[PDB]
């Protein structure tokens, strides 16, 4: 189904430290109250378009997704992003990937059905050793983990943030910025992606939404941390507080 | 301050269309740059008379 | 009679401080200018090159290139600035196309094989290979795309084979009329001319920091010294200041902080991760108290 | 009184120079004239930067 | 004021010591004339309005 995005999709611009400041920046953004589409993984893993650049966010309390798939084809025929995440080592490929019927990481684990192929490739990354959930659990999720994946000039740039939460029916209200974790130089057409999830059905959700170029007013507080945001383009008011740069309006 | 609108300030041409529809960007900007200076100078004119 | 204002007491900088990453390894340029096979501009390489000390000086004097031509950057200060990643795209080209790699240009490749951003920081590198690339009989290894249906956004690698309508009729692999596939090689003879010999071209892509730098000219670092008005350079970033403690949390991602006016406000020391504050060291307007020099020169 | 089409000669890899002033080559293809004049001649080659 | 330190005026940066250190004179000081311009006219405005 649909929800309404509640204060989500906010990342720092750039890596300089300010404090005590409101700083006013346009880049791609997920703008508030939003619609973003619920998917469910019980009793799926469907294709989405890629443009401008998307947000995706997921509530887990067993790691059911565990990676994802960017192109334009996705059939070997051109080059396509895949990220797998095998409770292990986090493994980044740029490959031309003849991919599966139906892609997943199934369970321990003993299947690995993603792709048949990798012939032609330009670029491979293995992160460090660890353990990751791997048994189908039931429960109140504990850590919402959210994502932005954009694509500029041949830059693919991942943003996350990982917070406990309590909360199953939809998002929590609250406010928390993105911070910047991957830049990776691939250069690749992507039009379209995919998300993989663990199948054993599964009990987790994620959410996908969609960037914009929108201007935002940013509030870092003492601590350099963005504390609260306006929506430049959301409504008159927004508007009123971007002209006066301030959240008090007279 | 309408009558400004028709000075070229040293561009080729004083309209904007005009420059944007027959250049690229590389020497366009330098040519929009130009018209730019001389009509934020003529507001700043008539601001500071008003 | 009276009190003017006659000038600005600025204090100066009595050391200078130079801070660099203390790395002991240098850049791998050897193995991309001179390497055994260039990729074709169709399928152009990209080496990413990081985690070393670079030196470019040695490329610049170095009277063996045909061309050597940088944007954003200076030749001569390569030596000072320092990068978080440089990365070279590595392709033989022909000679009288070599005007067309660059931002700002147009044409059949600067559209369909190799664009460049029209802000792009960098230095465009070429050399002829014709005793090295050319070949009796030819040289077809070669392959420049002629046909796309659209134009390259910069730095896009479109390693597609996709057999190209010219028309409506559907091809599915056929060479006839309306059906064309768009790669094309060169022939690249000895004897053939200037214009239409190889050349080996390499674009050096400069990322200005903005995270951990890693790939640092070949400055040695000195030690820093607290509490006084110094001429320091962190990273590359130059300035003149007073280097204090400072009790700002920067995240580990952050490694500047800039004030309303865009100076550098903190900086973390790139060899121990402490935030340095940066005030600027005192300074203020000089007034002259005086009687008239009609009636004494004393002030 | 013609439709001229200027993409041809300029993407045509046979030129030995190409060189435009007030318009740009590539929004030829949108701009049009009331009339256009082509002088024809030979120079020797030193003398094309005259 | 102070913000208008923040603007490039057509520069490469409002830094001025990113500027000097990167690019050696001769272009460097075009790129520093613009930074020059744009800021002794952010203070003419400033006093004509004080
Ligand atoms: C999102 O879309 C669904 C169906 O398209 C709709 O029912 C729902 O009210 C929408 N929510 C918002 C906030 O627009
Ligand atoms: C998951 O797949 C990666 C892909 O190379 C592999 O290196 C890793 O060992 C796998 N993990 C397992 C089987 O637990
Ligand atoms: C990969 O490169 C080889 C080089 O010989 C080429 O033959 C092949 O068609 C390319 N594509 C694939 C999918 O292998
Ligand atoms: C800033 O960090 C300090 C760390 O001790 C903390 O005590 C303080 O509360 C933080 N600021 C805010 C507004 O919470
Ligand atoms: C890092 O910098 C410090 C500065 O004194 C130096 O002592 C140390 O050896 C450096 N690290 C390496 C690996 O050289
Ligand atoms: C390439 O080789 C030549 C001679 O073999 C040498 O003089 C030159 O310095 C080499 N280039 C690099 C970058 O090492
Ligand atoms: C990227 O691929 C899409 C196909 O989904 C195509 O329409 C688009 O033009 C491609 N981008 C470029 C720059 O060619
Ligand atoms: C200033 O100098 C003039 C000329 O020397 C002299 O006549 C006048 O009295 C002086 N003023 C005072 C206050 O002494």
């Amino acid at each position: 189904a649909y929800t309404n995005s509640f204060t989500r999709g906010v990342y720092y611009p750039d890596k300089v430290f300010r404090s005590s400041v409101l700083h006013s920046t346009q880049d791609l953004f997920l703008p508030f109250f939003s619609n973003v589409t619920w998917f469910h993984a019980i009793h799926d893993n469907p294709v989405l378009p890629f443009n401008d650049g998307v947000y995706f966010a997921s509530t887990e309390k067993s790691n059911i997704i565990r990676g994802w798939i960017f192109g334009t084809t996705l059939d070997s025929k051109t080059q396509s992003l895949l990220i797998v995440n095998n409770a292990t080592n986090v493994v980044i490929k740029v490959c031309e990937f003849q991919f599966c019927n139906d892609p997943f990481l199934g369970v321990m684990e003993s299947e690995f059905r993603v792709y048949s192929s990798a012939n032609n490739c330009t670029f491979e990354y293995v992160s460090q050793p660890f353990l990751m959930d791997l048994e189908g659990k039931q429960g109140n999720f504990k850590n919402l983990r959210e994502f932005v994946f954009k694509n500029i000039d041949g830059y693919f740039k991942i943003y996350s943030k990982h917070t406990p939460i309590n909360l199953v029916r939809d998002l929590p209200q609250g406010f928390s910025a993105l911070e910047p974790l991957v830049d990776l130089p691939i250069g690749i057409n992507i039009t379209r992606f995919q998300t993989l999830l663990a199948l054993h059905a599964g009990a987790a959700a994620y959410y996908v939404g969609y960037l914009q170029p929108r201007t935002f007013l940013l509030k870092y507080n003492e601590n350099g941390t963005i504390t609260d945001a306006v929506d430049c383009a959301l409504d008159p008011l927004s508007e009123t507080k971007c002209t006066l740069k301030s959240f008090t309006v007279e | 301050l309408v009558k400004q609108l028709s000075s070229n300030f040293g561009a080729i041409s004083s309209v904007l269309n005009d420059i944007l529809s027959r250049l690229d960007k590389v020497e366009a900007e330098v040519q929009i740059d130009r018209l730019i200076t001389g009509r934020l100078q003529s507001l700043q004119t008539y601001v500071t008379q008003q | 009679k009276g009190i003017y204002q006659t000038s600005n007491f600025r204090v100066q900088p009595t050391e200078s401080i130079v801070r660099f990453p203390n790395i002991t390894n240098l850049c791998p340029f050897g193995e991309v200018f001179n390497a055994t096979r260039f990729a074709s501009v169709y399928a152009w390489n990209r080496k990413r090159i990081s985690n070393c000390v670079a030196d470019y000086s040695v490329l610049y004097n170095s009277a063996s290139f045909s061309t050597f031509k940088c944007y954003g950057v200076s030749p001569t200060k390569l030596n000072d600035l320092c990068f978080t990643n440089v990365y070279a795209d590595s392709f033989v080209i022909r000679g009288d196309e070599v005007r067309q790699i660059a931002p700002g240009q147009t044409g059949k490749i600067a559209d369909y094989n190799y664009k460049l951003p029209d802000d792009f920081t960098g230095c465009v590198i070429a050399w002829n290979s014709n005793n090295l690339d050319s070949k009796v009989g030819g040289n077809y290894n070669y392959l420049y795309r002629l046909f796309r249906k659209s134009n390259l956004k910069p730095f896009e690698r479109d390693i597609s084979t996709e057999i190209y309508q010219a028309g409506s009729t559907p091809c599915n692999g056929v060479e006839g009329f309306n059906c064309y596939f768009p790669l094309q090689s060169y022939g690249f003879q000895p004897t053939n001319g200037v214009g239409y010999q190889p050349y080996r071209v390499v674009v050096l892509s400069f990322e200005l920091l903005h995270a951990p730098a890693t790939v640092c000219g070949p400055k040695k670092s000195t030690n820093l010294v607290k509490n006084k008005c110094v001429n320091f350079n962190f990273n590359g970033l130059t300035g003149t200041g007073v280097l204090t403690e400072s009790n700002k949390k920067f995240l580990p991602f952050q490694q500047f902080g800039r004030d309303i006016a865009d100076t550098t406000d903190a900086v973390r020391d790139p060899q121990t991760l402490e935030i340095l504050d940066i005030t600027p060291c005192s300074f203020g307007g000089v007034s002259v108290i005086t009687p008239g020099t009609n009636t004494s020169n004393q002030v």
